[PDB]
């Protein structure tokens, strides 16, 4: 029968759809095993970066006064499945969207999210082919391009993924403020007692030549954003392996409720049409009527 | 209550030697905690200690059978469970009877090692 | 399982699973002795570097021809694929034998050695119009052929 | 994990719902009235039995003498119908409640939950299983 075909094709395709899912979960396992070494190394290029930049600025007077463009270069991943951290990004830039907000953000995901949310603002994003490791050339590559976007920036942020732990994926922030205000504030945590912890790192920076330190100021800004990058990813695997199981989960509730209606049914199917044939074997014996007995009554 | 006990234990014990068996998939048991590595060990223990020799094939497997009595299998459990058997091979497990036998196979694999060690120190 | 996607690596017990699969094809029955010789040969990785789309050929050159005849290398004294009466002494003895066994290895080693060496090193090295099509209307006759 | 005070007693309130036997009234609208009200907040989920048991089976402040109710001692099967009666929110029998249900709870606290926290012999860790078990099965 049809009806009940129809049951079995549908079961049939999920049963196909958790084989590949699976498949989906191997390669990632894979990726993220192999990417798990990061956590054992990670946590220590990143310690004169922090005086570079780290610098708990209030959230308002950073944007309120923009005089000039402000560069964003959200961390996308390639493809979706990954979980919320595209959706929260998004978030994350669309409440700090401003007038001289400019969006460079990385791949394909960010990049069809943002074309379509943010045409204007978006001038265009970079995409790397997850084939070889996050590399310095790679960072390189996406401060070259964030330059040529607006070099009259006031400020270039990084919004990325940091992978706290297998089940915690969350939001972090680089803010890479450009030569001229950052060489201003290296002059005042240099002559004034403000900024104590940046007092010999600053004096230690004007001793040198002007060259060296441009240098210094972009190589810190590409480890900033090869670490965000680097940890983008990380993020990316261990949420892809988080929904991926969800995926499962969700496609087998369905092969346990898909499998019960189609063994209801060939039950249904079995009682009805042998109820029809012996409706008809009913009507055929009540149509039959017997004649009159010619047998040999008296004899007996 | 002992039997009852006992029985729930093992049931506890097995479940959880599975989402561990899936964990270490991911991880590797070198991630998991030592308790989690303990349950680990006994749990397979358990599973090896569960399958016997039956004497109805003492002719075409060629192993003596073994007929464990209700109380030894509940005893052998319990003291599995607990511990006092963590320095016990795992593969003396495999294919016993009680826990004398299970005693008398690690005993024989213990000399066959030592009898395999000294003879390699020859030559 | 794993090979929808992830690009499956080829273990031996893959290399030797393809073909096995790859011999199962046949149209005719196969006489006991072609089809035990052709599975042990595969079984102890004779084939492994056979390529996959070779397989029906190796087996119909090993079943209907004798490569060493050919070169004259053969050494075997009894043990030869046209001697169809060894299906007997095969099914009395096993080819795990050693009446049997060290004559079956020579030759599967002799006759891989020498289509490895021959006919799969030109196939390798086929580039035409009217060739390819050679080789592909071969690789199909032999696909039924055996 | 975020456990709000709804998301304690109502682990606490499925942890009570395990029963073998029937309840009788008394015992079994006690215990939900202590837990409704936070009594079992700092008891473990899994010592909620046992808990429950000392309230209904024993009584910890005649046993270790800082009681002083008149009436409402669990012992007194005979106040079920008193409190059918009244309730158990009436000021009749609400203040010795929770007077009660505190000295219980503090005497608890202090002896019972304590040690069952500082048990790491496998042997203790095997009878404090056995007892939650016999708890479980017996109110
Ligand atoms: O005309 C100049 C003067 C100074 N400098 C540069 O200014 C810096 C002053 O550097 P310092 O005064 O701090 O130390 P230094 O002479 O020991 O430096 P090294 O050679 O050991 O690195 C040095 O890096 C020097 O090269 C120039 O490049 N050109």
């Amino acid at each position: 029968s049809g009806k009940l075909r129809l049951y079995k094709e549908k079961l049939e395709g999920y049963n196909r759809f958790y084989s590949i899912v699976k498949t989906i979960k191997m390669v990632t396992l894979a990726k993220y095993r192999a990417a798990q070494g990061r956590i054992r190394t990670r946590d220590f290029s990143l310690r004169y970066t922090e005086l570079a930049f780290s610098k708990p600025q209030a959230s308002r007077d950073a944007v309120v006064a923009a005089k000039n463009a402000l560069v964003y270069i959200p961390i996308t991943t390639n493809r979706g499945s990954c979980g919320a951290l595209n959706s929260n990004i998004v978030r994350c830039i669309d409440s700090v969207v401003s007038s001289k907000m400019v969006l460079m953000p990385v791949g394909k995901r960010g990049i069809d999210s943002f074309s379509k949310l943010y045409p204007d603002e978006f001038r265009y994003g970079i995409i790397n082919d997850m084939k070889e490791s996050m590399h310095f050339g790679y960072a390189t590559f996406v401060i070259e391009n964030a330059y040529e976007v607006s070099k009259d920036a006031d400020r270039y942020q990084v919004i990325f993924n940091r992978f706290v732990s297998a089940g915690v994926q969350r939001n972090a922030v680089y803010n890479i403020p450009s030569y001229e205000k950052w060489k201003e504030d290296l002059a005042d945590a240099a002559s004034s007692d403000n900024q104590k912890n940046r007092y010999l790192f600053a004096n230690a920076l004007q001793n040198e030549e002007e060259q060296l330190i441009r240098d210094f100021f972009d190589f810190h800004a590409a480890l900033a954003v090869l670490n965000a990058v680097g940890e983008n990813e990380l993020s990316e695997q261990a949420a892809r392996l988080v929904a991926v199981e969800g995926q499962l989960t969700n496609i087998s509730s369905l092969q346990q409720r898909t499998s019960s209606l189609y063994n209801k049914t060939r039950q249904f199917g079995i009682t009805a049409a042998l109820i029809e044939i012996l409706s008809a074997m009913s009507s055929l014996e009540g149509n039959a009527m017997k004649g009159v007995r010619r047998n040999k009554f008296w004899e007996g | 209550v002992d039997h009852y006990n006992v029985a729930q234990d093992v049931v506890q014990m097995l479940t959880k030697y599975r989402e561990l068996q899936d964990i270490i998939a991911v991880l590797g048991i070198d991630e998991l905690s030592e308790e989690d590595k303990l349950i680990v060990d006994r749990a397979r223990k358990l599973v090896k200690f569960l399958s016997q020799p039956f004497q109805v094939a003492e002719v075409f497997t060629g192993m003596t059978g073994h007929y464990v009595q209700l109380d030894d299998t509940i005893d052998s459990f319990s003291g599995l469970l607990m511990g006092t058997y963590d320095q016990v091979p795992e593969m003396a497990f495999y294919m016993v009877g009680g826990i004398n036998s299970v005693l008398e196979k690690a005993k024989k694999m213990a000399e066959e090692a030592a009898e395999l060690e000294k003879m390699r120190r020859a030559r | 399982a794993d090979s929808v996607g992830g690009q499956q690596v080829q273990t031996i017990p893959m290399i030797r699973g393809a073909r096995f699969v790859a011999l199962f094809n046949q149209k005719q029955p196969s006489y006991f002795m072609n089809a035990i010789v052709s599975l042990y040969a595969c079984l102890n990785g004779y084939l492994d570097d056979v390529k996959v789309q070779y397989v029906k050929f190796y087996e119909y050159l090993l079943v209907h021809r004798d490569l060493g005849i050919m070169y004259g290398t053969a050494k075997n004294k009894f043990f030869y694929m046209y001697v169809q009466e060894l299906n007997y002494l095969i099914r009395f003895f096993t080819l795990n034998s050693p009446i049997l066994h060290g004559e079956l290895e020579e030759m599967l080693k002799q006759h891989t050695h020498l289509f490895l060496q021959h006919y799969q090193s030109k196939m390798n090295a086929i580039k035409s119009e009217k060739d390819v099509k050679a080789l592909k209307n071969l690789l199909y006759s032999c696909k039924r052929a055996v």
